[PDB]
């Protein structure tokens, strides 16, 4: 994340960090539930054999909440398009149920319908993750979180370079610098609604990071609800 | 011109999670863990880390 603010305790408890065979995060994934990993499909192409890990929020130190669990099943979306990012998208089954504590816990799934009109309307949604806290930088040891703008599809498209599909939408700044950066994909983007937190993005891409006239690119989750729902099946 | 705002399109229909207008009126529904209170309206969490809740 570049800008925003630290995670503190107990803001973020849906995150979860993939990590390497080295023991590095390299992307984000979000809790669905004791079983199941939310990600981007991009993400599992990044490593050979990767584990998750919840409960974390600070790489350097043993959280103590914290634990590591295996993934038994991948669940990558059939339409997946390395060209192009469309349907970036994967659910992750782990082969030991998460404990949820202080630190950890899962985000709703909302419905589709309703996510459209109500979720999806609201000025600003979170995005979070241990990424770059600059393009150039090294990946974050510390959790961060980012209030960020939704953003009108037509600004959003005329802002790009490439093709925004109907499986994504445009949040951020158009020049504040603040945004999503390398690492955090896969992770977070939920909307507050009266104090309860919905899961309605998959960190995916950008043009960089926070550059000026550019957006992040998110997976519109509302586009997989059944799908989801499928998977966790 | 734009419609006046009633139902679900008026503050969610009263409801703390999912609102959808079934029949001509307000019906509300809540995330798996949450149970629909008795005032029909309000979501309670039926045990102890009910999603999409920090946990402070
Ligand atoms: O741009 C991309 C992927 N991509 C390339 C490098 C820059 C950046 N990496 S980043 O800065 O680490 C980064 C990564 C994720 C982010 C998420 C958010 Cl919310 C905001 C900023 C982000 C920045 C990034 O995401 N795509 C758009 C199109 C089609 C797909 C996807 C594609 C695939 C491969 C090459 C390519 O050129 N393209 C062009
Ligand atoms: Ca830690
Ligand atoms: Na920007």
């Amino acid at each position: 994340i570049v800008g925003g603010q630290e995670c503190k305790d107990g803001e973020c408890p849906w995150q979860a960090l993939l990590i390497n065979e080295e023991n590095e995060g390299f992307c984000g994934g979000t809790i669905l539930s004791e079983f199941y990993i939310l990600t981007a499909a991009h993400c599992l192409y990044q490593a050979k054999r990767f584990k998750v890990r919840v409960g974390d929020r600070n790489t350097e130190q043993e959280e103590g909440g914290e634990a590591v669990h295996e993934v038994e099943v991948v669940i990558k979306h059939n339409r997946f398009t390395k060209e192009t990012y469309d349907f970036d998208i994967a659910v992750l089954r782990l082969k030991t149920p998460i404990t949820f504590r202080m630190n950890v816990a899962p985000a709703c799934l909302p419905e589709r319908d309703w996510a459209e009109s109500t979720l999806m309307t609201q000025k600003t949604g979170i995005v979070s993750g241990f990424g770059r806290t600059h393009e150039k930088g090294r990946q974050s040891t510390r959790l961060k979180m980012l209030e960020v703008p939704y953003v009108d599809r037509n600004s959003c498209k005329l802002s790009s370079s490439f093709i925004i599909t109907q499986n994504m939408f445009c949040a951020g700044y158009d020049t504040k610098q603040e945004d999503a950066c390398q690492g955090d994909s896969g992770g977070p983007h939920v909307t507050r609604f009266k104090d309860t937190y919905f899961v309605t993005g998959i960190v995916s891409w950008g043009e960089g990071c926070a550059r000026k006239g550019k957006y992040g690119i998110y997976t519109k989750v509302t586009a997989f609800l059944k799908w989801i729902d499928r998977s966790m099946k | 011109e734009l419609f006046t705002r009633k139902l679900c399109s008026l503050d969610n229909g009263d409801c703390d999670q999912f609102c959808h207008e079934e029949q001509n009126s307000v019906v509300c529904s809540c995330a798996r863990g949450y149970t629909l209170a008795d005032n029909g309206k309000a979501c309670i969490p039926t045990g102890p880390y009910p999603c999409g809740k920090q946990t402070l």
